[PDB]
């Protein structure tokens, strides 16, 4: 009676979900270009209709190869640079006291000692100042990486400013894209697109605070794995940038000193001027408005009545406990106690923080490698956005209406994860079998 | 169903005159149009076909022109019998749909 | 955020081709679910459909304008025109281009979303 | 140029998006870091093998639409063709037969090769 | 070619009162109708498909009913925004003919 | 071997050099030294693939000459037959007919599809 | 679950054996140690591509057992029909015939060539 | 440079086997744009054909001689071979090889480049 | 046995300067000595 029969299509638009390996459509440098696709001038992207998707933000395989992938690139820049096993002698060192300020009081040290040179039977006596994170007291003092690992001193010529890295799918494969607004990263999506690679995704690392990230089209948004739980980070991404500036006024110079044979190592010369802490500044009003933005979108989901408390980061290390970022060749530790201190409830002044700088910088949170940063010849100014937040809350005797979220970090997969909340990577399959009333014959 | 409209609806003109009534469809139905002279109180009676080719049986006084989407009828000179309703056809596609009809 | 804007001349002699290029922003003519059609409506007169085109080129305009118009729909930069030749007097209209929800079974012609509307006066 | 509308037709019914099956069918196809490229591009060539092959097992290869002889048990689907063609898309239909799968496939392959040898039969006569 | 009419040809009427508009089809569409509305200076608007299914993001006040030949759209309380032109269209046969517009 | 009398034909005209399509269409297929090798294997595997699903997807699956139904456009060329294939070398031919040549293959194509679509209506009844 | 079975009826007949084709047949395709298994994947990928090749030469492409119009020389072999089916097995006829194999391969090729030529010969009218 | 050279028993006892070699040094057997004849000229007499043989083997013989010849090409080795069975007394003749455009058909059956010449005597 | 298939009736424009050949074979060459040199002691101590 049903007189149906079985009937193949090829190339039926069907998808599961499933994990593979992107690779580049970038268009020297730490982050290779040349080891990475060129992309095309025009990209194409296929607005699906009515198609509903379940996306899910912390489930994403994108994020863990991306941050393999950029370990993987750090190491690739990192080998082929001077290894600097021979300068982890004794250093006898004293305290700067020319052009000095009392913030930077108890800092950067004056120290000399003897290295080998081209000649293998011959020693010179060399100075240099070394940060006082750097240097260790065992008048004598160590390098903090002597006795866990030798430092490669990362190459000159390589740049670390971050540069966009286009994600895309190999064949057979498709990149999912949430364009609806609002959209906090779990649960069907309804305005679903097909991308043939993501946007530009800039690599920048940092902790406490998302730099030159992506802005929210709609309002500050929350985000969290489990938001009832405080142990999961909350994500929140602003709708419009802070911008902040900092800066090292020092202008330090650098000498090349010789090693050994083709190696040189570069040193801190003279401070030409004064020696002045180095400082960042963000608008005052420009946080007060979003950190008003963030404490109503928070309170959208804690309550509209409860206190919603800001406190400095609790402790532990010195990359997780303070705003730790890179640029213009140098890694600053700002800390961040200023921005993240008030209580809220039912003109051109701007907050200064002040920042540390390392060179024995040891990221990613790994052990065994360290990477001693050359000294950036005069003054570095830095001008950035800021548009991210990760924030933890702190639980335990919170039961009352008591709420406080302070500053968190130490994973470098948020910072990735607040740029491919919306990617997703699937797999066709073209194979399909239907009824219909054909006969072959 | 192209629709056809005969300008004028209506006229009243004195005998032997020369008159005119132009008809338009609304798409182009080439050189198929058939002109029909329905008297009151009797039935319809072809006068022209194929655009002009008028047909034996007719005074030569009537002519037909145009083509593409207009055409147009001339009666040279009005006759006493020369009184009746003036209608259009078009007769290039199924259905067959006539003029409002124009009555002198 | 989907929507379509019209461009082209506003004014023309009246014995030419009439060029009239209509871009979406937000869905694309590539993906086989919309149909453009590009609807007129002249000055105290009703709607009037002129044609439509598919992503695969299969189009059907007007049995009135089936011989003066052509639409011709560019999916490389996602955008279609229509060339409407032998203008007259009667064209003096607002050329609107409008989304068809055809393309799947779902539902019949169901214009939805229409572009802002450019009054081509000739 | 080549992806220009890839899927797309995921949300049209079953009927309307079979007639766009080629534009999903184009792109199915086209140190360490050259060896992930590689990698990819040998698994992509692999699966679209293994998928022709499989085609071509059950009598349809070099056709998109390809409708063989065997019956459509009911205990599969009691779903009617006004309600299958016309009100579910391919995704549903797909998640619903997911699990009757492997043995569509077996009879496929089962009835071509008794086409086959029924064929060599009848044309040695 | 099917015609459209929409009765009446231009209404009148006060802020929070019923108004009611038919609309009628030379041949059978089924249920082939939809409602549309444009208000002046931009583009059409769609309100009502299929006859009786409301799409989504209108109010409530708008009601669509009949079948066969003849359809119907009611209003049931008037609101100052709904002063558009109400048209009509054929979306069951190539072409689509939409209605001469009845302005509130 | 599989590389005797590769190309050969390429001075001859396009009739002549038409029949001996074999020779040419079987010579398509055949530690950081290795990375070479092996990805210009997997490239030509994967040309070779493409090409192939291109054939399939015209319909010619197959087939060396396989000559379709679509009608042949006098733009792109108004050259009658005795002066092109007794006349004219396929190198001349390719290097005329390049710019039209994305466009008759979206034709082949768009008649594949629609040809397929017929006879599964046609064998619908 | 695809090996399933995988040579399983080596030591059978010829005529029982070629029932089983199909179970051979899907089991073609599925630092420097992943170096060495994407070595392995294309080397099988290219074995099974300029196999499939071959067989489409001979326009025998998608189908198992296809039967051509190539006469069966005396010459390659003597023995009949009733004495290689039902008392010879694969292995031994293989052996047998192992130094007659690339001539039958030419002609099949030419045969194939001709074939098309005359085919498209007679449509042409 | 293209050539030909001829070898082979260059007087053999009659009625029986005739075995002539022909190499070229030059221009592939293996392509298609060439036939490879094997003329003949008796002594006091005219040209006269013997047979072609094609890459693909598609060989044409003289209807004279059609039952006593048979022509063979090896491309691996890229040389061919004419065996003339059963010569009587009046196969005293010069045998060359000879290339033919005839492939490629440009222009028709045409010997452009001949063999050295053989001198077989029987 | 290196087989040579020569072709009649085909002029082609050849450019030794735009060969791309040559400088696939010098970074060839090159590697092929940055391999060979690489199993082999460093005279670092030399430098005295
Ligand atoms: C967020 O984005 C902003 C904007 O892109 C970014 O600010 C940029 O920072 C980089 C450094 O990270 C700046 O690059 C410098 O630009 C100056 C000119 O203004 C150049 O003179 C500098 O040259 C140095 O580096 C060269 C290459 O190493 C050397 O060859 C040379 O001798 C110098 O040493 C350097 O290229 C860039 O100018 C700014 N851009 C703007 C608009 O301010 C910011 O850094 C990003 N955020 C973070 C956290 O990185
Ligand atoms: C979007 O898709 C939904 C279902 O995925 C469509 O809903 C169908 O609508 C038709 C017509 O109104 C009904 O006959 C079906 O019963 C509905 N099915 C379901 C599951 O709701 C909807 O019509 C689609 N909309 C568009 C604009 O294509
Ligand atoms: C080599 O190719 C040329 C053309 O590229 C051939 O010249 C042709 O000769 C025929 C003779 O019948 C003429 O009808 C053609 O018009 C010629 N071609 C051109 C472009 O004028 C030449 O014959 C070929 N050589 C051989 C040996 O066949
Ligand atoms: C440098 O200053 C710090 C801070 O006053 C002090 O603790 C330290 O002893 C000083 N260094 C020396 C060598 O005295
Ligand atoms: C460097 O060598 C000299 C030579 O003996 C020695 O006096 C001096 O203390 C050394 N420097 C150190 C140990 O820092
Ligand atoms: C290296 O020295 C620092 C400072 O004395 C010490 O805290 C650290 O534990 C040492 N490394 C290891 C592996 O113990
Ligand atoms: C995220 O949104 C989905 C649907 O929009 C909802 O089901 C889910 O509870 C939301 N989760 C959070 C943490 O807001
Ligand atoms: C920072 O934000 C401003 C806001 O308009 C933008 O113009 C600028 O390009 C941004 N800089 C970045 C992302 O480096
Ligand atoms: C979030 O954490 C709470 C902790 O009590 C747990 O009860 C809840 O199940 C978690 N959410 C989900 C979705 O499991
Ligand atoms: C540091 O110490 C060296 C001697 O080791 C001395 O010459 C120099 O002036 C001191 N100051 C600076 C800034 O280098
Ligand atoms: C930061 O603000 C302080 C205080 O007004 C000011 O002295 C300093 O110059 C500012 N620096 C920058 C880089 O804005
Ligand atoms: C530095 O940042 C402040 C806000 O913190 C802003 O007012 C000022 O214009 C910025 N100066 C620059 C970018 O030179
Ligand atoms: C932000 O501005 C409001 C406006 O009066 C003020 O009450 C509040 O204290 C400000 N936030 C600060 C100073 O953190
Ligand atoms: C944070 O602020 C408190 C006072 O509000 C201060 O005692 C503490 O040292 C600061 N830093 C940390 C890491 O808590
Ligand atoms: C940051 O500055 C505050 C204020 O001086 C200080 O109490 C705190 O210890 C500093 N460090 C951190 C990590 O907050
Ligand atoms: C927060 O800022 C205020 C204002 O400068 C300051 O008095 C206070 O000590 C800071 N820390 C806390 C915990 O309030
Ligand atoms: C830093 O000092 C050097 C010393 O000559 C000078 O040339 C340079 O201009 C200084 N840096 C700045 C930013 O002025
Ligand atoms: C499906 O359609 C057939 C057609 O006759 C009908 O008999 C059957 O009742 C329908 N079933 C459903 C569930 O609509
Ligand atoms: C197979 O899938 C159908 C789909 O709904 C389900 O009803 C059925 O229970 C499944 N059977 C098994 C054995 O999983
Ligand atoms: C072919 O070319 C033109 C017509 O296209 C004509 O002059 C010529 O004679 C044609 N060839 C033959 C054999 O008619």
């Amino acid at each position: 009676a049903e007189n149906l029969w079985v009937t193949v299509y090829y190339g039926v638009p069907v998808w599961k979900d499933a994990e593979t390996t992107l690779f580049c459509a970038s268009d020297h440098n730490v982050w290779a270009t040349h080891a990475c696709v060129p992309t095309d001038p025009n990209p194409q992207e296929i607005h699906l209709e009515n198609v509903t998707e379940e996306f899910n933000m912390w489930k994403n395989n994108m994020v863990e190869q991306m941050h393999t992938d950029i370990i993987s690139l750090w190491d690739q820049s990192l080998k082929p640079c001077v290894k600097l096993t021979p300068l982890c002698v004794t250093l006898q060192c004293t305290n700067v006291t020319n052009n000095i300020t009392d913030d930077m009081r108890g800092e950067l040290k004056n120290c000399s000692f003897n290295m080998t040179t081209e000649l293998r039977d011959k020693k010179q006596k060399v100075y240099s100042l070394f940060y006082r994170l750097d240097v260790v007291q065992i008048k004598e003092y160590r390098l903090i990486n002597c006795n866990t690992s030798a430092c490669t001193q990362a190459c000159p010529k390589v740049s670390f400013e971050p540069i966009p890295i286009h994600y895309c799918a190999p064949a057979g494969f498709a990149i999912l894209k949430c364009k609806d607004k609002k959209f906090n990263g779990t649960g069907p999506c309804p305005s679903v697109s097909t991308v043939q690679c993501t946007h530009g995704i800039k690599p920048v690392v940092s902790t406490q605070l998302l730099l030159n990230g992506s802005l929210a089209e709609e309002e500050v948004m929350i985000r969290s794995e489990n938001i009832t739980n405080n142990a999961k980070n909350i994500l929140v991404q602003f709708n419009t940038p802070v911008q902040i500036n900092c800066t090292r006024p020092n202008n330090n110079t650098r000498k090349s000193i010789r090693i050994g044979p083709g190696q040189a190592f570069y040193a801190t010369g003279d401070i030409i001027g004064d020696i002045r802490q180095a400082h960042c500044n963000v608008s005052k009003a420009t946080w007060n408005e979003t950190l008003g933005k963030v404490v109503k979108q928070l309170r959208k989901h804690f309550g509209n009545n409860t206190i919603i408390r800001f406190a400095n980061s609790s402790g532990g290390d010195l990359e997780v406990t303070t705003h730790s970022f890179n640029c213009g060749g140098e890694f600053f530790y700002c800390n961040t106690s200023g921005l993240f201190n008030s209580t809220w409830i039912s003109s051109n002044d701007s907050i200064t923080l002040p920042c540390r700088i390392k060179q024995i910088i040891n990221m990613w949170q790994r052990i065994g490698q360290c990477m001693y940063a050359p000294p950036i010849q005069g003054v570095i100014r830095c001008v950035s956005n800021i548009t991210g937040l990760i924030l933890t809350r702190d639980g335990g005797s919170t039961n009352s209406t008591t709420e406080t979220f302070r500053p968190g970090g130490g994973d470098m997969r948020d910072n990735w994860r607040s740029e491919l909340y919306k990617y997703k990577v699937v797999k066709i399959e073209p194979l399909g079998v239907a009824p219909t009333r054909c006969k072959r014959r | 169903d192209i629709q056809m409209t005969q300008s004028p609806s209506s006229l009243s003109a004195s005998v032997g005159d020369r008159v005119t009534i132009t008809c338009r469809a609304s798409q182009d139905i080439s050189s198929f149009l058939n002109w029909y002279q329905q008297k009151p109180g009797k039935a319809p009676k072809l006068l022209i076909s194929s655009v002009n080719r008028l047909e034996s049986g007719v005074p030569s006084r009537f002519s037909g022109s145009g083509s593409g989407t207009e055409f147009t009828l001339t009666v040279s000179s009005l006759q006493p019998e020369d009184f009746a309703t003036y209608s259009c056809q078009q007769c290039g596609s199924v259905p067959y749909t006539f003029g409002q009809g124009t009555t002198l | 955020q989907v929507q379509l804007q019209e461009s082209g001349p506003g004014l023309v002699k009246p014995s030419e081709t009439l060029s009239l290029t209509c871009a979406v922003y937000g869905s694309s003519i590539s993906g086989g679910y919309f149909y453009w059609h590009w609807i007129r409506q002249a000055p105290g007169k009703g709607l009037e459909w002129i044609g439509d085109v598919y992503f695969s080129g299969t189009t059907g305009y007007n049995p009135s304008l089936k011989r003066r118009v052509r639409i011709s729909a560019d999916t490389s930069k996602n955008q279609f025109s229509l060339n409407l030749r032998s203008v007259t007097a009667a064209d003096t209209a607002v050329y609107f281009c409008a989304r068809d929800p055809r393309g799947g079974g779902w539902v019949p012609n169901r214009f939805d979303v229409w572009g802002a509307g450019v009054l081509v006066t000739v | 140029a080549v992806f220009l509308g890839f899927l797309g037709a995921a949300g049209s019914t079953m009927g309307a998006a079979s007639m766009t099956l080629t534009v999903q069918a184009r792109n199915l196809l086209s140190t360490v870091w050259g060896i992930k490229q590689l990698q990819a591009r040998v698994l992509a060539v692999e699966r679209y093998l293994r998928d022709q092959q499989l085609l071509g097992i059950w009598g349809c290869s070099g056709k998109l639409i390809c409708c063989t002889n065997v019956p459509w048990n009911s205990s599969w689907s009691n779903r009617n063709l006004s309600e299958i063609w016309d009100n579910m898309t391919w995704l549903q239909w797909d998640k619903e037969i997911s699990n009757y799968t492997q043995i569509i496939y077996g009879l496929l392959e089962e009835s071509q090769n008794q086409q086959e040898k029924n064929e060599q039969d009848l044309l040695a006569l």
